[PDB]
């Protein structure tokens, strides 16, 4: 069994192709099966489509071809191959991800705050596939992962999870007030700047 | 300078290259490739070309790739073979770096090669020849014939060559 | 009860040595037509496995030249061709 | 106590026997399907390879398609079970 | 009555897997004329 | 299937042997076709 | 690529026992996965399929080449070795080890 690219991405609606390239065997068997989380699926058997998507997937034992996506075709394929009756045998894992775009993501803001206390920002998005990142702002700039550094943020302090939104002002200050903004981009596409509002100290 | 030869069929590329010998297999490697029952091409970009492909634009890094190029009439994901030539039968395949945007893709392009491997000739099928309108041609005369010239051609993923007619 | 008890496995273990020299039986049965279905497709691809072949070490060979029309398509475009120059100048 | 062993290895001659007889009609079952596959290969070959070679444009010498020499592997595949 | 009742029922299969081969015996002539 | 897998692996590595040194080729004899016929006595007639 | 990996095999467990596999590798930049054999044909990834190993049970951890046999069948008897591969280089391969039930 051998493979040439695993790690695909596509928009949706659009291709792929997914290379089984096996080698030593007489009269070889194909079972493609789908795979996520969950759920599982046969794509083929016996070189041959499975029903659930012959009607718009193609086949060839080098590897097959979506003629369309959708987001749920994504996860996990895995074209198991055999001699007939194991005399010989191989694997091989491929897994997937359609390319939806992130979309104006869900903000998360106490517009006040009290100093000395503690206020907590997130930021949520749906389309992200991959995952959407969210990297903040402030007054329109954008806010540090760190803010130790010749910053004129290290008199502030606060703590991240970027790819998640978790931000913190641990603690506040007076200083910290002003105009904040999730940033969402799962490196593809367009950035998807959220809405902005205030934080009152 | 944009050449004459359809697609053989319907193909939907999205891939890579793939032959397998013996309908059983794949194969990598001179002996394997004439060590061979027959040559079968599960590739989706089959009867196709290499063009080189600069592959410019504005504002776009991710350096130029190769391009491949037919005459086809194209239904939303796919092609199908036409070959009466029109401004909608152009065809390529070549990985622009295009992400949700429209990308303005200037391009050039200079025929290099071929992608139908299992073929052994070129312009042998006039059915596949692209014309516009009208497709000269004779027959014998006299007791004289006609003749192509022939010259060798490009196959890309395997070292061999094919055998061009040329009038 | 013990010349049972090692008779009672017994007809078990050869039950294990029959459906296998049964299968192996089988084993060419089969393999006797996977030599056989394939060999006289080799007969179908008689002439592209010699030219397949020499052109691969290394000849220069050139089977495409031929000019007779014997094969009736080839004339019957021939008439077509001849009937079309006429009408059309 | 000699019956339940009996009872079974009726039993075992049985249905070993059986596929014995069962696998020997595969052994001719094959054969016929391997020989009157012949008689369309007989024609069917020729017409396929000519319809092959005619794709490329080589030419096709029309005195050679029909092999009818290498179509004697009936010859060992006819009976005369004896 | 395993000595009358096991003897006898044993004798069908040994009759019939008989007539079975009797059959494939059979069945190679009268295929062979098909097959001449 | 070594036969098979020589069949065109003959020719080939002996053209390819016999060239290495510079002899006349004998472009006809390069493919035996005959003495490949000993598939003959490598078939089954299990029986 | 990686290098030619470590394992770690008891040469003999008890029929219907319990059973570990293990192989490691150092120099794994990205990180070497594992792949198991068993008398040189390459083992699944479950022995849930039609793969002559419906009868045995095991579960991977084929970044850690951490096989199981929980149980240990009687016919798990076999030649097994793992294959090292980051997907770079070349498959490194351990040494030539069996097991028995
Ligand atoms: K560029």
């Amino acid at each position: 069994v051998y493979t040439s690219e695993p790690d695909v991405r596509v928009p949706e609606d659009k291709p792929a192709k997914l290379s089984c390239s096996y080698s030593g065997f007489s009269n070889p068997r194909v079972e493609w099966k789908f795979a996520h989380g969950d759920i599982t699926s046969l794509v083929c058997y016996k070189n041959k489509i499975t029903a659930s998507y012959a009607d718009r997937v193609t086949f060839s034992h080098s590897g097959i071809t979506f003629h369309s996506v959708t987001r749920k075709d994504t996860g996990t394929y895995t074209c198991m191959v055999s001699d007939d009756g194991g005399n010989t045998y191989g694997e091989v894992s491929v897994q997937l991800t359609v390319l939806v775009p992130p979309s104006k993501p869900t903000v998360h803001i106490p517009s006040s705050a009290t100093i000395g206390s503690r206020a907590v920002l997130t930021c949520s998005e749906k389309d992200g596939s991959p995952p959407s990142e969210y990297y903040w702002f402030k007054d329109g700039v954008r806010m540090p992962l760190e803010p130790k550094g010749n910053r004129a943020f290290s008199n502030s302090s606060y703590s991240l999870n970027e790819k998640t939104g978790e931000l913190v002002f641990d603690p506040v200050s007076a200083w910290d007030t002003g105009e904040y903004t999730c940033e969402a981009q799962n490196g593809y596409g367009m950035p998807m700047r959220s809405e902005a509002v205030r934080m009152e100290a | 300078g944009w050449p004459d030869t359809t697609i053989p069929e319907k193909l939907t590329p999205a891939g890579d290259y793939a032959i397998t010998n013996k309908s059983g297999n794949d194969i990598t490697t001179a002996a394997g490739y004439d060590g061979a029952d027959v040559i079968v091409n599960n590739t989706n970009f089959k009867g196709m070309y290499i063009c080189g492909s600069l592959q410019r634009a504005w504002g776009d890094k991710k350096i130029s790739n190769t391009a491949f190029i037919t005459t086809a009439t194209k239904v939303d994901n796919a092609i199908e073979p036409s070959n009466v030539i029109d401004m909608t039968k152009i065809a390529v395949y070549q990985d622009t770096h295009v992400g949700k945007e429209v990308q303005t893709s200037d391009d050039t392009l200079s025929l290099l090669g071929y992608t139908g491997i299992g073929e052994q000739a070129i312009g042998s099928d006039r059915d596949r020849v692209v014309r516009i309108s009208v497709l000269p041609e004779t027959g014998a005369r006299g007791g004289n014939h006609p003749i192509f010239y022939k010259n060798s051609i490009k196959l890309g993923y395997v070292i061999r060559s094919i055998d061009v007619f040329n009038s | 009860a013990q010349q049972i008890e090692l008779d009672k496995a017994a007809l078990g273990q050869q039950r294990e040595l029959a459906l296998k020299r049964m299968k192996l039986d089988h084993q060419a049965l089969n393999n006797q037509v996977e030599q056989f279905n394939k060999i006289l497709e080799q007969r179908v691809q008689g002439p592209i496995q010699s030219v397949r072949l020499a052109r691969a070490a290394g000849f220069r060979v050139d089977p495409y030249s031929y000019t007779d029309q014997n094969f009736y398509d080839d004339q019957l475009n021939a008439i077509r061709l001849s009937y079309r120059n006429l009408f059309k100048n």
